[PDB]
């Protein structure tokens, strides 16, 4: 016994082999899930739950690996995933392709390291080749934001639905912008909170201007039902909380057991006039309620809600802008919530809701989500993640690319001018990259049923034109299809994190020449 | 494939997994099939821990009857929204599931794409809403009319007298509820139960009853006049959050300090005491306390010295409901103590039943929250009873908020089907086969009413499938000769919204359905 | 219910056995309709001894193809009772069958009762055999005719190249085959296969071909002309039957009890050397002897200084063969010996391959046996073709036996379905929904030909479904470009009884199918 007492090893064209067809077999599981022809996969958790979805992301977040390059691949989808949203629905399928090719020149013998470095020549080559056919556009023309919403969601289930998520989507990114940080303001997918609610249908869902509470009134005699609510947001508890340094009573005398006890009475009463000497007209606090408190609030006409999230707190802060206080006796006028446009508290059916609507100015705002059900709304929400994604980006950068494999031909075949003119041993990896560029559309073919070599060659050949680069594939006729007029537009970073991540699985995996396990620690 | 990836991995494929589904839902459908209809039966469900259940409400027997298959548990969710959104005809959307996927096999087996057959629904869904728009009879709020569907819904669920007993009870609920514009079916609503002496006696009251009783025995079980005092705050003795415990050295003052702690909770009372002598100067009217809390033993004393009645720890929403019957000003400070503060009732009282007690309220001057009171020989059917007093009271508030009103016993399928029938393929033309199949998935209530109701099925749908004329009336079948009948004369109906989110919800369940091609399962050991 | 009687015994019910049953065929269907159809993949399977496959004709895969699914095997056993009748089209056979009971289950998932389709059914088939009796075309025995139709089945199983090859061999020897009258395909069908040198190669001999050769370096390997020898008495030493002991007293006896011991076959040997020797005075002349029994070295010596080929070991069909060859007179008792008892051949030589011995017989002037030997590459496609083989030959057999033809390609199918849907209800009414998907389910023959082609099944069979004019043709599907086709112009066709019996076999097969209720599993441990 030597080395690590059963930890295998291996070594070699075995191991680059397995990833190889680790990789090969990552692709394949996915490659039918792209497209406006794409298919829809259902999933079954650990948990007993069911997840639908087409984002190929999720579908890998739920798969448990062994072999390791895998669930190195795995990771590289979340990560773009996490970064731009969609394209996972090619992003690995590019990768491992390339990959598939990679391998053919292994048994070329051909030292990877050098292989490699065409991959990194390769690349910025694309980069730059993107950037000569990007499309610069306006950013406050809404109808081509939802064009581009609606063809980076003509992949989704909510094609159906592409009007009113495009308006959908529109709206809540549009009202994202915290100018705090001068002309370079930032929208951020954490504030635009997402909220599923069954019954209904999708046409009944909606943008709402402002936040909603899944909560009820604590007490019936406050209005469910205000015009122009004044807030404030309690980050403290609104009751008596215990004396933190382990404080003791000794009382000597009757009176003082009953006399402290009208003292923390006292304290409430304390609060609160300093509450009702702003004229507020809402109580909001994270924490609980004294109902004593609460009754003087009832007495002040004035509405209280306990125990809430943090995170919807902000947001509720963000949404009539005003500033949550933890200190009632240091509470500040400028933290009143005006400009909330409507308080209402409604029912769905078993429900208690909390509207607050109509912000004069709401950078924050939740969308009410009304479907089938919430693992069918939680497919919506992912449609809907993804697509307040690439929005955002988009405001990000106002360039835009015909994707649809017409880009990809583009590259392709500058690169083949890059190839013929770039002699050497490298030329054939060069052109490998370029050749395997040419698999996504394929994909299409496949997904949308034509004859992929006939489309694809006269596609290519279709792209030796100069005169032409927007010539695509449309997904449904599969046919040769100039992309101005079809309109399925595609925001530039999307495509260059695409090809910017997948190189670097390569080069990550191409490296790779041995195994070992067993740790242990 | 992904079986490289795993071994202990599991995965399908896409005839694979699709036949699998609609197995698993025209499976799920057979099922449930003997469910809807008056004539139809409910089921009896047994519990691993023995409980019992003789529901016909699929929504229960579907979340009470185990299952495995994802799809099923699938459609258990959804359905779940449904019965949360309305309660029957749950039975119906699972039932218009699967075989609007049986039929979509019948293409698909014929090799057509499920997509195309999608967007073949996908417009189906469209015109038939529409006509589903157009057709619904706008009726105002006649009680009758409320009455009947009401009784359309029960039959589906209770006896015929049973229902009938019922259907007047509800509806006199309901009546007594709106305040013209916002009804809640939450706390005007109070479902109580008790298990005595019938099913058939069960009866609304016209106040609210308490699921308890008074904790000493000078408390006098009846109050002629009640003068209400509703509260939450505790009556019960406690101490301060903060470290107190305090010392002596006189056993005297032992019994000082006695003195002093009762004291806070001895004034408290006699606020309350003054203001009932206050108020009740009169021998004659009768002063009643509550409290979502306890109340402390010795607080007893003091009120039954005085005769007050007191309830502690009721549920928070009851006092909601005491303020909705009796007007009563729910408060927690007593110190701000008026008698306007007051409710009143014109009798409250104690009934007690067996070892339980429950606490009676009635004659409110204008209540607008009762009870519900369920009289029971037997638990399942007071939980068997429950729900189908949850199924009407929602129709009920479906049936107030929506101006109009559908005929049930699937007049309103044919309609579509003729409609849907009468559609050229002004669709793609692939398309109008899904559209062809769509429809034809529609008659499957009727079919399976006679199914239930006895009379063959394909005939009995040929002569109701008859529109008449220019009248080519909205015929439903009639359910015990299984002919052509008009549900609108024999008044059988049915919510719009009901018939519309259905449909809708349905539609989004089953596209989806039949766009999944292999079912995978490759989860942490 | 018997589960009472029985705890571990298994029961189905009415319902449920229905749908299992039709289920296990729906999936049995599944699989095979690959294959059926020239454009049709073959299927290789594996034995768990290891043995490998490379078939196409169902009945081997229903053979071996383990299942446990009682309906299916059932349906195996009709199949291979098929495959005893004619070979291939069991095929299309299971394709019909669960079909028909799939379009069977539409109408009783309707809740139809099946005794009234199954009467459907009855009247279907009595119009479709009907049509069928009439519409077969009567055509002689055309050598390009049934040429045709060899290719025609031959082209189902192996590339149209080696099935052209193989056309040419049966035919002729069809044609060498009858006297005119009554074929029984055995004794002039000899099916020998070697693993040589190609698999197009494989060739009928217009002699004999024989699976061992000569035990003796010494025996001739070639002979110009052969003088045959047909027997089956061993040349092989024999004691006789009863308990005989001898002793001797002389080492001399002993020896003298030696050559006693050999003389009887001495004799043997000896008249028929004096045969020959009467026979072939002439030098030229060569002298081949067949046993079915084994031969004595002894007496292998005997002939070798003769130089006599002879043979052992025979089995007990290949001289009928030889007699069917050489018109040899075959005997056992070699005392009436005459040279008119003899066989001739023009050609005899040995080949010799691998390890075995192969011996060749040539040049009968009317040989009336011929062989089927089977040139191979690999030992699973010898079994392959074999079965394409012989397939082939009883589809011309019932070819040559029925002075008709239908033309293939199921144009048949359709033209049973107009003229079936040509049927008013005439019948019962009820009847015309069962005759309705009883002529539904015949048009499955090209849907899976145009599905097994590739082309859209929906399309194409309405395409088809144009009878043209007063000449509404038998247009069969185009297996190449999905278009009608006349068979009969491009010499598509298939044997009457064929279409007669699978009719004939699938309907009652389908019945008694649909006519069970539960399936039984009660029996001993």
């Amino acid at each position: 016994l030597v080395l690590s007492q059963n930890t295998k090893r291996e070594s070699g064209r075995k191991v680059q082999s397995g990833n190889i067809n680790a990789a090969k077999t990552i692709a394949d599981i996915i490659r039918t899930c792209l497209g406006p022809k794409s298919m829809m996969k259902m999933l079954l958790d650990p948990m007993g739950g069911i997840v639908m979805t087409n984002d190929g992301n999720a579908i890998l977040r739920e798969i448990q690996v062994q072999h390791p390059a895998a669930k190195s691949m795995i990771e590289i989808s979340r990560t773009q995933d996490e970064e731009v949203g969609d394209g996972t629905t090619s992003v690995i399928i590019l990768a491992g392709e390339m990959l598939s090719v990679a391998e053919h020149f292994l048994e070329q013998q051909m030292h990877p390291t050098v292989v490699i470095s065409a991959y990194r020549k390769a690349l910025d080559d694309m980069i730059s080749t993107l950037k000569k056919i990007s499309i610069p556009v306006d950013i406050s023309d809404s109808d081509m934001m939802l064009n581009i919403i609606n063809s980076s969601i003509t992949t989704k289930a909510i094609s159906r639905w592409s009007s009113l998520a495009c308006n959908i989507a529109l709206d809540a990114v549009k009202m994202v912008q915290f100018e705090e940080n001068g002309r370079k303001e930032i929208d951020i997918k954490k504030y635009a909170r997402v909220e599923k609610i069954p019954g209904g249908i999708i046409e009944d869902s909606c943008v709402l201007r402002g936040v909603m509470i899944n909560k009820d009134v604590t007490h019936p005699r406050m209005r469910r039902y205000i015009k122009n609510p004044r807030i404030v947001l309690l980050d403290s508890s609104l009751e008596y909380k215990k004396g933190e340094s382990q404080t003791d009573i000794e009382i000597t005398r009757e009176e003082d057991f009953t006399r402290i006890l009208q003292m923390e009475e006292e304290y409430i009463q304390q609060l609160c006039e300093d509450i009702i000497q702003l004229k507020p007209d809402v109580v909001i606090t994270e924490k609980g309620i004294s109902d004593l408190a609460q009754h003087y609030l009832m007495r002040a006409n004035i509405t209280a809600i306990r125990r809430v999230r943090k995170t919807d707190n902000n947001r509720i802060a963000r949404a009539c802008g005003a500033r949550i206080v933890s200190r009632p006796e240091e509470l500040r006028e400028d933290d009143v919530g005006t400009g909330a446009g409507l308080l209402e508290i409604k029912k769905i059916g078993d429900e208690y809701f909390t509207f607050i609507t109509d912000c004069k100015d709401p950078k924050a705002c939740t969308i009410l989500l009304r479907g089938a059900s919430k693992e069918i709304l939680s497919e919506v929400e992912r449609n809907l993640q993804d697509a307040m994604q690439v929005c955002r980006n988009v405001l990000l950068d106002p360039q835009l690319v015909p994707g649809g494999g017409a880009s990809e031909m583009a590259v392709a075949h500058a690169l083949t001018e890059k190839s013929k003119a770039m002699t050497g041993v490298e030329q054939w990896p060069y052109r490998a990259v370029a050749q395997a560029l040419e698999v996504i559309p394929r994909t299409l073919i496949q997904n949308c049923g034509a004859s992929t070599i006939r489309l694809l060659t006269s596609l290519r050949a279709k792209h030796t034109q100069e005169n032409c680069e927007t010539w695509g594939v449309n997904g449904e006729t599969g046919t040769l299809v100039d992309m101005k007029e079809l309109g399925i537009w595609e925001p530039l970073a999307v495509k260059l994190q695409t090809y910017k991540t997948a190189v670097e699985t390569a080069v990550l995996l191409l490296r790779i020449d041995d195994i070992v396990s067993g740790h242990k620690k | 494939a992904v079986k490289t990836l795993n071994p202990k991995a599991e995965v399908a494929r896409a005839q694979a997994a699709l036949a699998v589904n609609i197995s698993a839902a025209r499976g799920l459908q057979d099922v449930l099939r003997t469910n809807l209809g008056p004539k139809g039966t409910m089921k009896m469900l047994v519990s691993g821990a023995g409980d019992i259940k003789l529901t016909k409400d699929g929504n229960v027997l579907l979340h009470e009857m185990q299952i495995q298959h994802p799809t099923a548990s699938l459609i258990a969710k959804v359905a779940t929204a449904q019965d949360d959104i309305t309660g029957d005809g749950t039975t119906s959307n699972v039932l218009i599931i699967g075989e609007l996927l049986k039929q979509a096999d019948l293409y698909i087996s014929e090799g057509l794409h499920p997509r195309i057959i999608t967007e073949g629904f996908e417009a189906a869904k469209e015109k038939a809403l529409q006509f589903l728009e157009e057709v619904k009879v706008s009726r105002e709020m006649d009680r009758e009319t409320l009455i009947d569907v009401a009784r359309t819904s029960l039959r589906t669920k209770v006896h015929a007298e049973l229902a009938d007993v019922l259907t007047e009870a509800v509806v006199d609920s309901i009546l007594a509820i709106k305040k013209q514009d916002e009804p809640i079916d939450l706390f005007m609503i109070e479902i109580m139960e008790m298990k005595h002496k019938s099913e058939t006696d069960t009866s609304l009251i016209r106040g609210l009853v308490l699921d308890h009783g008074a904790r000493h025995p000078d408390m006098k079980k009846r109050v002629e006049d009640a003068y209400i005092l509703t509260c939450n705050v505790s009556l019960e003795y406690e101490k301060t959050e903060v470290n107190s415990g305090f010392f002596y050295k006189s056993a005297e003052e032992r019994e000082k300090l006695v003195k002093a702690e009762r004291k806070f909770i001895e004034d408290r009372v006699k606020k309350i005491i003054e203001l009932k002598r206050k108020v009740c100067g009169d021998s004659d009217k009768g002063f009643v306390v509550i409290n979502q809390k306890g109340i402390d033993p010795f607080s007893l004393d003091a009120l039954s010295k005085e005769g007050i009645v007191a309830l502690r720890r009721a549920k928070r929403r009851n006092m909601e409901r005491l303020t909705l019957a009796c007007g009563g000003v729910a408060l927690n400070s007593f110190d701000d103590l008026s008698p306007d503060c007051l409710g009143h009732a014109g009798l409250v009282y104690e009934y007690t039943l067996g070892e339980e007690k429950f606490t009676f309220i009635e004659k409110c001057n204008n209540p607008r929250s009762v009870t519900l009171l369920i009289k029971g020989p037997n638990k399942h059917t007071l939980t068997q009873i429950k729900d189908a007093v949850r199924d009407g009271l929602r129709a009920v508030k479906n049936a107030i908020d929506d101006g109009c009103v559908v005929p049930g016993a699937g007049a309103v399928e044919v309609a579509m089907a003729e409609a849907l029938i009468k559609h050229k393929p002004s669709v793609k033309g692939r398309a109008q086969l899904g559209v062809q199949a769509f429809a034809d998935a529609l008659l499957i209530i009727p079919k399976v009413l006679a199914q239930n109701s006895g009379f063959d099925l394909q005939e009995t749908l040929v002569k109701i499938q008859a529109e008449h004329s220019e009248s080519g009336q909205l015929v439903g079948v009639d359910l015990n000769t299984g002919e052509p009948m008009v549900a609108a004369e024999v008044g059988v109906w049915d919510n719009y919204c009901v018939k519309k989110q259905l449909l809708h919800s349905c539609t989004v369940i089953a596209t989806n359905i039949l766009l999944v091609d292999e079912i995978m399962r490759a989860g942490m050991s």
